[PDB]
RNA sequence: CCGGUUGGCCGGUCGGAUUUCCAACGGGGCCUUUCCUUCUGGCUAACCUUGAGUCCUUGUGGCU
RNA sequence: AAUAGAAUAGGACGUUUGGUUCUAUUUUGUUGGUUUCUAGGACCAUCGUAAUGAUUAAUAGGGACGGUCGGGGGCAUCAGU
């Protein structure tokens, strides 16, 4: 069955990134979906998205401009440290002036960076670079 | 096919599709409103009505289950919705 | 009877507005018939960009489907005898509160008194007589979320001069800034 | 999906966006609530009930002009079955080929089909068992299968 | 349950009160 | 990139493409610089200065070099009702 | 609304010192329909009832 | 990310009202046996008001219904050189 629906909706907006167009149709929605791609548009990752009502559970609309090589998912949501912060930041970006590994904390959900300066920590989902 | 819009499809290509795959999912049934002329009443039947549907006063049956849609009477009049 | 219409809430709007109800069932036997029952809460003012207010009706919920065969007489009489106004019938929903980790004894909470449902219940009662076929969240690119809203094409001539004062009314009302579109 | 085979098909209803009642419905919600009990004096499933309640009398669905689902407002009555509708009909399928069987003793593809009916059966009595709309003790027999359709 | 036989009695209230005004209704 | 004192760094900053603003690298051979001319109102081309496209590789040997090209001269104000921002 | 801890624009000053000005960055407690609810006994502070004093503009001004 | 919380109401908050039960902190000069209030539990009714109280119906899945479809199966029968 249908396991991660952010799984889905990424690897969608990745292959739809490696073929080159600027539209796509996520479907459905979560709350995850929702602020994951808002911490991406903060960031200016992606351009405008929008959100479809149909009673359901919504699909999703994004509008991306060009300028995500590759988002993912990490999908065993693993229980991360404050120290261990640095080997996710080392094995998954490129280097270490971008890239960002997005994580699910009590204080809500926030990037790696963000998730340093709140001294916070939780369970990773994801990156974006 | 690089850019289009998928928020405002044309609505000619937009009901062009399946049922299911719109955007937001709509059926492509309608109700029929018959009048059958030996008793003269409304009597509001589904389009794809699966059943064999007879006048409350008189024993004509109003449509059969064909299918997809279900096959009015002759000589009968109907309306939509 | 200005002093049997209200709910134990004296001013001098809700009683300027109980006396326009007082001389609108006189020159009408069957208003008369079905006014009678038909209470409502309270009433309060809100101001619009277009130079002029909006007064909104607050309903107590089972009144609603009272109210819902006489709301278009009702309204169009109440404009024409109150300018420089715009008449808005809304149903008094009380929200509880989302319970916390430390949240003690309260039952089980139900979705019809939830946040999010009785905010899109304020905005189908925002707009009768027609009917909402479809929202839209439009997500801008600084963090800003802006709701577009959809309508039929049936009852347009009735709501037209009013979409501003929904804005500006749900502005107030949830916090949250909205757009309104007809449909081609 | 679709166990218990290897077909992938989509066929279903789809419902429409107005969550209100449709403008040209006239009817009333206590002339529908009569005609649904009416109709359940007669003894009829609730599918049945919505299908009839669909055709001949042009009601959209039955929770959009009454608050409640079907057997909300027959269980407010108190006629619902002691046992779902579903179940019943999937122990009518499997006496029904478990008569087929016992008529010809050979047929091997009945008897696969039956293991998968079996199969069906079991995972249906194990969820409506976990809700408790059936009783804990119940555990299905073939004989008693039998007792209960006769 | 005492609440919903007050709603059924508000509301057989409401009912008696419209058909009384009912009559006043159809006499002019 | 910058280093700390205020300085460029780097060899060349490439050109990106037009269509779907990646980068033009240097042995990129199918990559294809469009030269547009305005025009005068006498209907003459000024030989000095230009509207300006870059086409990457990668979308030419698709084939949507000629629809992304007409979203681009229909938004840059060249052409009207060519390309269709719907379909 | 509160005050934090960096960065500057000041240098007050015999290398650091703290207001004003600026972004920022988090933290907290309130108002928006809406957070921990109480019962009874002991302890401060505040609005009164009742009349008294010590200061200053003839004071239900401030302190008891 | 789970779990539970008002559906045969055997539901919730009351400074509503009936009884049934113990408790005894104190007093009646001190202690003991008493017995009558008063406070505090617990259990029955019956009396107030709460918008009385049930999440979408997944291009997840089961299950009816409809007209079909197939050298799918079993039993019987028939045909050909
Ligand atoms: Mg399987
Ligand atoms: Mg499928
Ligand atoms: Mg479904
Ligand atoms: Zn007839």
């Amino acid at each position: 069955t249908r396991s991660s629906v952010l799984a889905d909706a990424l690897n969608a907006i990745n292959n739809a990134e490696k073929t080159g167009k600027r539209q796509v149709l996520i479907r459905p929605s979560s709350k995850v979906i929702i602020k994951f791609l808002q911490v991406m548009q903060k960031h200016g990752y992606i351009g405008e998205f929008e959100y479809i009502d149909d009673h359901r559970s919504g699909k999703i609309v994004v509008q991306l401009n060009g300028r995500l090589n590759k988002c993912g998912v990490i999908s065993p949501r693993f229980n991360v440290k404050i120290g261990d912060i640095e080997k996710w930041t080392a094995n998954l970006l490129p280097a270490r002036q971008f890239g960002y590994v997005i994580l699910t904390t009590s204080a809500g959900i926030m990037d790696h960076e963000e998730a340093r300066r709140k001294h916070v920590s939780g369970k990773i989902l994801g990156f974006v670079y | 096919v690089l850019v289009q819009d998928l928020l405002h499809p044309t609505a000619a290509s937009e009901a062009r599709k399946h049922k299911l795959k719109t955007l937001v999912q709509g059926p492509r049934s309608y109700f029929l409103d018959v009048k059958c002329p030996g008793c003269l009443n409304i009597t509001t039947v589904f389009s794809h009505a699966q059943t064999a549907v007879t006048c409350e006063s008189c024993s004509t049956i109003l449509c059969t289950p064909t299918g997809g849609k279900a096959k009015l009477s002759e000589g009968t009049s109907f309306r939509r919705k | 009877p200005q002093a049997k219409i209200l709910s134990q809430a004296p001013t001098e709007l809700e009683l300027q507005v109980a006396q326009a109800f007082v001389e609108l069932e006189n020159s009408s036997p069957e208003l008369k018939a079905e006014l009678r029952p038909l209470q409502f809460k309270s009433i309060r003012e809100i101001d619009v960009a277009g130079g002029k207010k909006a007064l909104a009706i607050f309903v107590p919920v089972p009144s609603l489907a009272g109210f819902h065969k006489v709301q278009t007489k009702l309204t169009r009489e109440l404009e024409k005898k109150f300018q420089d106004r715009h008449v808005i019938f809304l149903a008094e929903r009380r929200i509880l509160p989302k319970p916390s980790r430390t949240s003690r004894q309260v039952q089980k909470r139900p979705r019809s008194r939830t946040l999010t449902a009785v905010h899109d219940k304020i905005l189908e009662d925002l707009v009768f007589p027609t009917e909402i076929v479809g929202k839209r969240v439009r997500y801008l690119v600084g963090g800003n979320k802006i709701q577009k809203v959809l309508l039929d094409s049936k009852d347009v001539q009735q709501i037209d001069y009013k979409l501003e004062s929904f804005q500006a009314v749900y502005n107030k009302l949830t916090g949250k800034q909205i757009v309104f579109e007809i449909p081609s | 999906g679709r166990m218990h085979s290897a077909g992938k098909g989509i066929s279903s209803s789809a419902i429409p966006y107005s969550r209100n009642a449709p403008a040209w419905f006239k009817l009333s919600s206590e002339s529908v609530i009569e005609q649904i009990v009416k109709y359940a004096r007669k003894g009829l499933t609730p599918s049945q009930i919505g299908v009839l309640l669909r055709d001949a009398h042009g009601v959209t669905q039955a929770r959009v002009i009454t608050g409640n689902k079907i057997m909300r407002i027959l269980k407010s009555n108190g006629l619902a079955p002691e046992i779902p509708e579903d179940l019943y009909y999937l122990i009518k399928k499997a006496v029904s080929v478990r008569k087929h069987l016992e008529r010809n003793r050979k047929d091997k593809d009945a008897k696969f089909r039956l293991i998968l009916i079996e199969s069906r059966i079991h995972r249906l009595a194990r969820y409506y068992r976990t809700v408790a709309v059936l009783p804990p003790n119940w555990k299905y027999e073939s004989a008693t299968a039998s007792a209960l359709v006769n | 349950n005492r609440q919903k036989e007050r709603l059924a009695k508000r509301d057989a209230a409401i009912a008696k009160m419209k058909e009384e005004a009912a009559l006043e209704a159809s006499k002019q | 990139m910058e280093n700390d004192k205020g300085q460029l760094v780097e060899l060349y900053v490439p050109r990106k493409c037009s269509a779907t603003n990646r980068i033009i690298k240097a042995d990129d051979h199918a990559s294809v610089q469009i030269n547009v001319a305005k025009v005068d109102e006498e209907g003459r081309a000024i030989p000095g200065e230009y509207v300006t496209y870059a086409l990457s590789g990668y979308v030419r040997s698709r084939g949507e070099s000629d629809d992304s090209l007409n979203r681009l001269a229909q938004n840059d104000g060249l052409l009207k009702n060519v390309w269709s921002y719907s379909r």
